Formats: C-alpha cells, structure tokens, sequence
C-alpha cells in the first residue's frame, strides 16, 4: 500500500476519495490520531492516482472569504473595513438563503464592493451581483433563471435586472457502485 | 450626538489601553515603539472621516 | 481687459515661480471644481 | 452664522480629542520612569506635530472643508 | 462498520442522517461523550455515501447573522455598527414572526442594509425586503403570498409593493419507511 | 538509489513524482520524520531525471498571493495596504468559484491594481480582468466562453466585455500505466 | 576523485551536474551532513570541468526579487517602499500563472516601475510589460504570441498591444544517455 497523502483534515479526505472513486480507484482512509488522517492506495493505482492529484489540484484549500482579512478584534476598524465585514456577511447569508430553494443543491454568491466610496467626494455607484447553482437534474432549469433574479432584485437598495447575471447548471451522473480491487 | 459619543469614548478607552499597557507590563522599548504610532494615526485617520463628513 | 491684458503677462514670472514649488494634485483641484487665483491657496 | 459657529466649535472639538490622549501618553511613560518633575510639555511637542505631518492635515482639512460645499 | 463523519455537532449529525436516508442507505449516530458524535455506513454503502457528502456539502455550516460581525461584547461602538446591529435582529424577528401563520414550516427575510447614506446630506433610500418559505402540500399557494405582503408592507417606514418579492414552495414528498439494511 | 531531491514536502513530491512517471522513469518516495520526503531513482534513469529536474525548474516555489506582502500583524495599515488585501481576497474568491463550472478543473483571475486613485485629484480609471481555465476532454470550449465572459462582468462596478480576457485549454492525454523497472 | 566544489546547496548541486553531465564528464554528488553536498569529478576530467565551471559561472546565485531591498518588517514604510512591494509581488504572480498554459515550462515577466509620480505633482505613466517563455518543441511558436499578449493585455489598467513585448524560444535537444566512464 503507497502512500499518496497523509496529515489531512476531516474535510479535506473526503473529497480525496470521492474524486479517486470517480475513476475507478479504490482509496483507504487511515486515522493516525492527533496527527489528522491519511490516504493509501494499491500498488498498481499509484501511478494512475499521483496524475488525478496532479490534474485535479488536491488536497483542498480552505474556502476564502473577505472577511478573514479585516479581523473584529482589532482596536481601531477603517470605515472601509467596516463595509467590506458588512458585506461579506451579506454575501454569506444570502448563498445559505440560495440552498434552501426547491431543486438548488449547492449556490454561490458574489456582490460589487466598494474601496474608494469616501476617500472621494462622488456618490457611490449601482450594485452588481453574480450568482451560480448546481440544481437536481430532471428540472427544467430555463424557467428557474427568472426566480432567483426576482429574489435577488430587491435584497439591496436599486439594483437593475440586467445587473444580475445568473449561471446555474445541473448536476454530474451518480457514482452509485463500487470501484473493485486490482486483481494481480 | 452618538458621532460626539462615539469619538467621546474612544479617547478614554484608548488612554486605558495604551497608558496602561506598560504598567502590568512593567509591574523594552523598541517593541512599544512602533505599536504607539500605529493606534495613534489611525484615530487621527477616523475622526477626520467623522469631522468633514 | 484691453490694457488689463498688458498684466497677465507681467506675472508670468510670478507664475512660474507658484508652479515650480506647489503640487499638481492641489493645483488643478481650486480649477476643476493655470490661473493666478488658483494657485497661491495651494502654494 | 449661529449654525456656523456651532458647526465650527464641533469641528474645532473633533481635531483637540487625539492630542489629549497623544498627552497622557508622555505623562504616563514618565510618571513610569523617575522623571517626575520634568515636564512633559518637551517631549510630548515632538509627537504632536509629526501625527499632524504624517497624516499631513493641512490638505485634508482644506480639501475637506471645501468639499463640504462645492463639488467636482 | 467504515465512518464517513467523527467529530460532529449535534444538529450536524441530525442532518447527515436525514440526508442519506433519503437516498436508501442508512448510517448510525454513535456518541463519543464530550468529543461530538459520529457517523458510520456499511460497507457496500460508503461508496455512494461518500457521493452525497461531496455532493449536498455536507457537514452544514453554522448560519451566519449579520450580528456576529459586529458583536455587543465590545466596550466602544461605531453609529454603523450600532444601526447594522440593530437591522440584523429587526431581520430575525420578522423571520420568526412569519412562522407562526397558518401552514408555514420555515421562512427567511432580507432587509436592505444602508448604512452610508444616513451620514451625508441626501436622503436615505427606500427599503427593500424578500421572502422566502416552504408550505404544506394541500395548499393553495397562489392565494398565501397576498398576506405575506400585507403583513411585511407597514412593518417598516415606508415601503411600496414592487420593493417586496415573496418565493415560496410547497414542501417534500414525506419519508416514512426505513432505508433497508444490505444482504449478503 | 542516487538520491537527487531530499528535504522537501507533502505537496512538492506529490508533483516531482506527477512529472518524472510521465517521462517513463519510477521514483520512490522515502519519509524520514521530520526531516521531509526524500526521492531516489535508478542508476540508469539518473541522468535523464536531472534533466528533466533542470528543465521542469522542480522543486516548485509555493504560490504567492498578494495580501502576504501586506500583512495583518502590521498594526500600521495604510489606505494604499488595505485596498490591496482587500483586492487579493476577491481574485482568491473568483477563482474558488470559477472551478465550481461544468467542466472546469482549474482556474485563475487577475484583477488591475489602482491603490493610489483615493489620494490624488483624478477619478479613479476602469476596471481589468483576466482568467485562464483548464476543461475535460471532449466539450465544447468555444462556446462556453460567454459564461465566464457573463459571469464575471456583472462582478464588479463598470467593465465591458472588451475588458476581460479568456485564454482556456483543454486538459493533457492521461497517464494510466505503469513506467515499468530498468532491466539489466 | 578531485574535488572542485564543497558546500552547496540542493538546488545548487543539481544545476552543477545537469551542466558537466551535457558534456559528457560524469560528476558524483556527495552529502556531508550539515556542511552541504560536494561534487567530485575524475582526474582525466578535471581540466574541462575546471573550464566549464569558469565559463557558466557556476555555482549559481539564488535568484533576487525587487521585494527583498525593501523587508517588511520595517518600522517606517514608504510610499516608494509600499509600491515597488506591490509590484514585485504582481511581477511574480503573472510569471507563475504563465508556466499553467498549454505548453510552457518556464516563464519570466517583467512589469516597468513607476516611483516619482507619487510624491510630487506629476501624472503617472503608461506601464510597459515584457517577457520570456520556453516551450515544448514540437509546438507552432509563432502563432503563441496572441495568446501571452491577450492574457497580458487585460491585467493592468492601461497597456496597448505594442507595449508588450514578448521573446520566447523552443526547449534544447534532450539529454538521456550516459556520460561514461573514463577508461585508460
């Protein structure tokens, strides 16, 4: 058993071997304790399973957000940082408000933000959105493109509806059946 | 009146502070150094943002 | 503004003296909102 | 000119409060050493003016105050 | 016998569960005592479980507020973060006021956050809000959003009907027969 | 067993290894502890994997970001510093979320920098994108540069769709066998 | 077994021999522990290797970056010394994002610095790029320059398309067999 992988997180070896599963590759996943997880695989997978690392970029990094940079406990915040820690509160609550819909699975999020909003002496400007879903397959995703621009319409102050620009998709075919050992 | 509070407040929070920092420390200057001027510009930089606007 | 165009001249000398020694981010700031008026409050 | 002075007398308050903090924090450094009968008025000058020049105020409450009328 | 999930919370662990048997494999919520639950599934169930882990996003994430951003904790407080606490719990309470009408299962409300124009001298916009909810089947939901938007309407200072956009959908079909157990 | 790379770590070895399999030569990957991850080739494959160690520039540099160079622990933060974290978070956003696509496997945004349009006179100029992707085999990549041209338009405050730029490829052929042991 | 270099570095050593192993004298690589690796060559050999060390400059430097006259960690940073930062992380985020294109193995961007537009009252200028690729053989290099200099265009404020210049060239002649040793 080679070993591709070790010091992982909960999280982070779970789409290791829902990726492996996907091209016929049998994963085993080891808990060592404090010192995370690991991953081995067989002998004969290992160079087929180094290329799907390779290719596909794992292990994952974490998901960013802005406002991880502007941290709370600071003594003295920026009036621009108390807007980009606004927004991006903002933008988190309405992707969790996107996946509660009949028929979305998984959605994402993103607003215009401003930088120089007070430094200058000029108005803000419009507010543009953006949005992506992955929807259960057997729905006719043509038609739901005309829901999410009405909920995301008046969720600010004037925003247009060709400001909006939704881009959702359906889902991969189900991995259902076993991958199967090498027989040597 | 709460941008004359606001302002009002965070004068005294920050003599706490920074005043008395050193005290429980001391009961080393180059650390303490860069840190003053840090806090201290960056008040300056928003009450101006609280005055002209 | 007929013998009035005989001075604008004349202060050329003081204008290249307010230009060599004041910024060009206040300059055109007391304009757009280079003249003789315009530039000794930044200078 | 009522409102103009009550303005003016706000603003004024606004720029006297980061000094009074920039005071105490000369006096407690000194009160912290055994240098209690010097007077902080020759150190605390120094680091009054050189907040004012590194956050260069003279263009910020110029451009500031003329911004709060005109436009561009 | 394999796990999938360790370490969870309890309204995690409840989630996964109601998850995966909705797609025929079951799963056991073993307690661990002070070091959160723990999931494990079958054998020949842990290749497809570990699909619909990758593929729902699931361990669930906390809900985020906008509140937690800026938090009652701290001794000095800005005017924004005095007016962005108080819209974000006004956001709340109309959302747990909407669950107690006739037939509601869960709702969710979004307030319009403005905060930069309060300061200058323009006026402050109108205020937008959006809705969303899930109704019992049996019910004739064209005739519900009439109410919604009559109760939402002069629950603020001043809103028109165009700034309200109310999407709700009528609930699941119901699970009731349990998963089934893989013969060997 | 030559050594030729010693020292390195988990996600340097997972890529020297990536790239000496495809060029039909076997590495091996030894732990020793704390001291890293070592590999050793063959004695006949020695002198092509210094080659191909030359050519490739392996070890690879971990990846740069641009909010390393300013960061949170310096307790003094320009208005230049903090726009400049505050871009570097949203090109890490966009392209988290641009690998979410149907098809896509790796992405990357560029953003224009303009930090100093806050203190000078002048209004602030446009705003530039740029991004590269990698698809599966076998999509149609012509068409399907109106979704990321759509997308990422309607993102910020005022682009074109001249000011976005999409250079994007289809992936490698797939290394699936084995490179096979030197005989002699 | 004379020695002709002793305390290099990892990638040091693995620069000098993939250039003495191109003309045909065979080097040994030996570690020393804590005083770094030493490579040997034999004595038939040493007057070639002495010449081709004097004519490569061998061993090479490490490689310098813009970043690095102006550390961080600095009390007193200014504007001068926050912008060439800015850049010289740009400078190196393009070049690690050209080596991810569909042929390229090394790359190297340099972006123009503009300083003494900050401090007094002129106006910025128009920023120039320029830059270098190598790639594999095989490949039509001639109609690759419209691809670098599309994704370059849009990753800065203001460039025009005869302000960029790139110069790139195909990979040398590959080096697979054995040097040899010196009989006598």
């Amino acid at each position: 058993d080679k070993d591709l992988l070790k010091g992982l997180d909960q999280e982070q070896a779970n789409e290791v071997i829902a990726v492996l599963q996907m091209h016929n590759i049998e994963a085993n996943k080891i808990d060592s304790g404090k010192l995370g997880y690991s991953i081995t695989v067989a002998e004969p997978d290992f160079t087929a399973a180094v290329y799907w690392i390779k290719t596909y970029q794992l292990p994952p990094r974490p998901r960013v957000e802005i406002a991880q940079m502007f941290p709370a406990d600071s003594l003295v915040s920026s009036p621009r940082a108390e807007k980009a820690r606004l927004y991006s509160a903002i933008e988190q609550r309405l992707e969790q408000s996107l996946q509660t819909m009949e028929g979305v699975l998984s959605a994402r999020v993103h607003i215009s933000y401003d930088i120089d909003a007070g430094e200058n002496g000029r108005p803000p400007k419009p507010v543009h959105l953006s949005a992506l879903a992955v929807y259960e397959r057997g729905s006719p995703l043509a038609h739901q493109i005309s829901d999410i621009k009405r909920f995301l319409k008046n969720s600010f102050a004037d925003v247009d509806y060709d400001n909006i620009s939704v881009v959702l998709s359906e889902r991969s075919d189900a991995q259902l059946q076993a991958p199967g050992t090498p027989v040597k | 009146m709460d941008d004359l509070v606001f302002a009002g407040n965070k004068a005294l929070y920050l003599v706490l502070i920074l005043s008395g920092w050193p005290t429980i420390v001391a009961t080393c200057l180059f650390l303490l150094s860069g840190w003053y001027g840090e806090v201290l510009l960056s008040y300056g930089r928003q009450v101006i943002f609280l005055a002209l606007a | 503004s007929s013998l009035s165009k005989h001075v604008d001249e004349g202060l050329d000398g003081y204008r290249d003296y307010l230009i060599k020694y004041s910024d060009r981010e206040l300059v055109q700031f007391f304009e757009n909102a280079p003249s003789i008026f315009a530039l000794l409050p930044a200078y | 000119a009522l409102s103009e002075i009550k303005s003016a007398f706000k603003i004024g308050f606004y720029l006297y409060l980061p000094f009074v903090v920039v005071d105490l924090v000369v006096s407690s450094v000194l009160l912290a050493l055994g240098m209690m009968m010097m007077s902080p008025v020759t150190i605390s000058t120094p680091i009054k003016l050189v907040l004012f020049v590194a956050l260069d105020g003279w263009t910020l409450l110029s451009k500031g105050l003329i911004l709060q009328y005109m436009d561009i």
